[PDB]
DNA sequence: GGGGCGGGTTTTCCTCGA
């Protein structure tokens, strides 16, 4: 449950990057050596999710990879990415903190996952344009 | 050297933003530490960066030097204070890269003779053989006085965010190194015209302080033109390091000019002015001149 | 000996740099131990090199001395400190190495004849026959006070912007805010003194002659120390400094002040030194007192105003 | 007997070196088995070396006994403790090389009235009639507490840089930060007294005339040990230091006091004194406690304020 | 085994980041790692490296044929040109590897060892084609 | 084939032997019961030889011996050492694991001819010396 | 709009005796 909820934090991690073209976010959630800068970074990155959502350009879909997966459709600059899974809940967000607040070594492996998510998207992304 | 401190009362100003936030525009801010009875707090407190005021003086430089007639660089005719920093500006600008460090002299004079913000301000070149040259004017962030136990400061939202305080900062010059190349090595010709420009340059330089000292710097004076005035101000002239308390306490006149007093003493001085502008009625001392406005400060200081 | 314990409180600060990821600059961060009432913890807190506090010292000592007259080495009157130590820097000076061990003495000697920085903060000479000299100044990492349960410190990041009219040009800049803490030691009774083992050389008279200049100047040198003339970013990034609390011990015998972590290190430090002297059959101790925030010191001490005032008195 | 347990704090410390790889110097690393709630495991913690503190002891009694008259050695003089292991120190000092066995105990008299440092630390002589002499101080490696799950130490490495106008300059240093313990040993009754068996020497009168001299001077020479002038690097690296919880105990019989690695060892230490000497049938027993940190220490116990005081009273 | 192609594409990786950066220092930290954190540090830092690579246009996948096509990796580096032949890891490689990290960091030695050899041959056959030419 | 891998992975041996001046890791190749042993020493020596390549102290060459063959120049304290063929490459180094999880008296095999190339080089550079 | 450059360490000692 611990591999789970680090892994809806990278995919909020990466959507936000992905939204906002900015990797300042991760790069700071990475880094982080006090709970105060990793709350900071969940508050600022949903603070980006949220607008996307009220613009209709972050949505939650399924998509088929036979069986439908979770996925978070993002557009962002006329370019389409889709991330496969979950966003985290409220009590992800909390269960979160807790890890945070007996090791923020947790905060640096969610940034690696999103990090990653993100890296993988934009390869596929330029390889499509380029073809 | 001429050092000062200032402080500055603004009300309703928007002067330095930073990255914004969906339909929201963001007052930078910065944590400070403040000391109160029952502790210590840390506090968000709104700031302006040093940059913008370097930015304002090295443009009304550009226009006094202009109206005067000392050479200015072509980039640097537009308010674009790249310098002489890629190989790109040296291609519009027309001047040879450095070969090796015996020839970085004359470079640095080649500049120095092209542009008088280059020398005044400083620049640097990174390459095969990197030049130097450190700004001769030093400027701080704006921060407002941290004094009692209560931050006289207020921001809010109408999206643009105003704000509200009474800000002070301090400022530095040497103006004994104006036109004068800081690297070392065998003369080359062309150092009799930066002797012969000394003056000139260095009067500019002096005069370049209006702007700052009046209240002309900052952004979003379009729509949102700051109400400004002048409260307290001390300057400073010596021939030997140092630097005035800054505004934070409510007596920090007395405090410099004792300092000054035994700075001379100790560091075996030989000339050692001081200037002050009051107008909230604090604290001052005695054996010191009193002027009304900057523009007296200016033309003494000039003389 | 004079032994000193300063206090001071920096906002908005970045005098100190590390490597740089990406486009951001980063400030120098350590690990430190912290005593709370749950026991002992570990925390990450912005520190300052003592090497950029040596280097100001070495700076205006340099400076003091091309004032005064005393003599200061080619290589060390541009700000470059790289001393004695390479074969490249006697080359320049004109300086022979030295041959066999019982010669070392000599080579020292003409190493301290020419430059006052050499025999300030020591220098090193490695070969076949290698001399060494120990600094006597002693300085320290600049540690924000670890008082209580909360450190008094803050870092966050800046953003700053380029303007240019073809856009084809942004950076981040760490910014430090605390109250730091720090000490220093300097050891006057061995300036212009040969520490290599040996017999007598022709020179030393000129060292005894010029003795007491190189001693007042190296008092002299501490005023920008402690008056905050140090670290780098000072041209855009120049901060706001205000003394609050400054021992300053004068022995004649090994002494240490108690680090400025907690409230109460005045009083302390002045029982530790009566003690002391009483123990170490002294002959020698005095004591000088800066308190600009209101806390207790003691009782028969003396009580300065400024940092002039003690550097005089030091002086005299 | 004087045993004693010492807890330090100390951040941002380098005082112990080893072999350095690259432009990289490192701090000098130990295994430790510790013991947690899942059972037992081991780690890797950077230690400090016991020699380094036996060589700042050695020199602190080197300077207290020329200051007050007692002898000292010619090669002991400078700070160099070879003693008399070789012939060549024995050539420099002037002491004849023992002839059969029955001379040792006269050989051993010529060192003992020539250097105190050879009395109170021991030495050591290799060759047809070897003589041994165990050293009055007993120490050990520096080693951080051991208390719950979590170690309090920290090591990381810093960047620097040499500033030259023609490049053609870069390291790195080990620091680390801790809360070290340490244990000493000093067995007082036999300072001044000859340890090889045999038959009475001229020249034992005046060590019976010196021995109350040389025990004071070996009393005193734990100040330093206690205050924490010891380490190199200091010029550049200051430590800082600062004093938690100090435990001394005087007795007449054999006792050894609880290491510094858990909360409560104070009263355990204490409890186990009274137990000792009930059943060692002993005749003297003392104990001395200072405590910064607010930890239990039990009933019946003196307590003092600095060190200073505690070395008055052991000298009293 | 698919631990063995997990290993492989992470030796990948690693060769290519090399090879772009022209040092050795991250495989020397991956194939030294006693942590976790060392290893995790070292991916992060390398895959930063091969990004920048790839938004120069320095770093791009193609096709080699060495008589069917094989997937490589392109690197331009200070004007040398290297090929690696193989895939570069995907996310859930990274993921998969670091569990295995997780249980035994002698897989980081396994992938430094190979990422080394790669290099090696390549930077060999590179300076062997310069000395004929 | 596989006396080809062995004889690369020899020469290898024999220019990190003569270039360290050390026979401790040809010792643990040729002592080697383990796949992990084998292993160590192939990073070990090629981390030798890097650090020789860097320095310019190993660099690949030819000699003739009419024909052109390839050769590895190590220069150590100031001797100078010719190893005439070539260094493995990393495909020969993942056959020779292969070989060596089938069989570890492969790692000795390679040990001998490696112990073979070192000894002969020191013996004909003494011999020069002496004359 | 996803930075650039110069630096990646130098000596000295490699155990003594029954």
């Amino acid at each position: 449950e611990k591999e789970n909820i680090i892994g809806r934090i990278a995919n909020l991690l990466a959507v936000g990057f992905l939204y906002s073209e900015s990797p300042t976010l991760v790069d700071r959630f990475a880094n982080a050596l006090s709970k105060e800068a990793v709350t900071k970074v969940l508050y600022d990155v949903q603070r980006i999710v949220q607008m996307g959502i009220d613009r209709s350009e972050i949505a939650t879909t399924t998509i088929t990879i036979g069986k439908d997966y979770p996925a978070v459709n993002v557009n962002s600059s006329g370019a389409k990415y889709t991330v496969v899974g979950y966003l985290p809940t409220s009590q992800d967000i909390e269960d979160f903190l807790r890890m945070i607040e007996e090791d923020v070594y947790y905060a640096r492996k969610a940034g690696a996952l999103a990090m990653s998510i993100a890296n993988r998207i934009k390869l596929g992304s330029k390889q499509s344009k380029s073809e | 050297m001429i050092s000062g401190s200032v402080r500055f009362l603004v009300n309703l100003e928007s002067l330095n933003g930073v990255e914004s936030i969906g339909n929201l525009t963001k007052h930078r801010t910065a944590p400070v530490v403040l000391k109160t009875s029952t502790g210590y707090l840390v506090r968000y407190v709104p700031v302006i960066s040093g940059e913008a005021l370097a930015h304002a003086y090295q443009a009304s430089l550009v226009d006094i030097a202009k109206k005067e007639g000392l050479p200015v660089g072509s980039l640097s005719s537009q308010y674009e204070f790249i310098k002489f920093s890629t190989d790109e500006a040296l291609k519009i600008e027309g001047i040879k890269e450095p070969k090796d460090y015996n020839d970085a002299r004359r470079f640095e004079v080649e500049v120095m003779l092209k542009d008088v913000i280059a020398d005044v301000g400083g620049f640097m070149y990174a390459g095969g053989a990197p030049v130097r040259r450190t700004s001769r004017i030093k400027l701080g962030y704006m921060i407002p006085a941290l004094r009692g136990d209560e931050i006289p400061a207020q921001l809010e939202a109408q999206n643009v965010e105003v704000s509200s305080a009474l800000y002070t900062f301090s400022f530095e010059l040497d103006e004994d190194l104006i036109a004068v190349p800081s690297t070392f090595g065998e003369k080359v010709k062309g150092e009799e015209e930066l002797e012969r420009q000394k003056a000139k340059r260095v009067k500019s330089a002096i005069k370049a302080l209006y702007s700052l000292l009046s209240g002309n710097f900052g952004g979003k004076r379009s729509r949102f033109l700051p109400s400004m005035k002048l409260m307290s101000l001390v300057v400073t002239k010596t021939d030997f390091p140092f630097m005035p308390e800054p505004a934070h306490d409510d007596d920090y006149i007395k405090t410099t000019i004792m300092r000054l007093g035994k700075a001379k003493g100790v560091l075996n001085g030989n000339l050692a002015k001081a200037y002050v502008i009051n107008n909230e009625g604090i604290e001052v001392g005695e054996g010191v001149t009193v002027l009304s406005t900057v523009e007296d400060l200016v033309v003494k200081l000039e003389e």
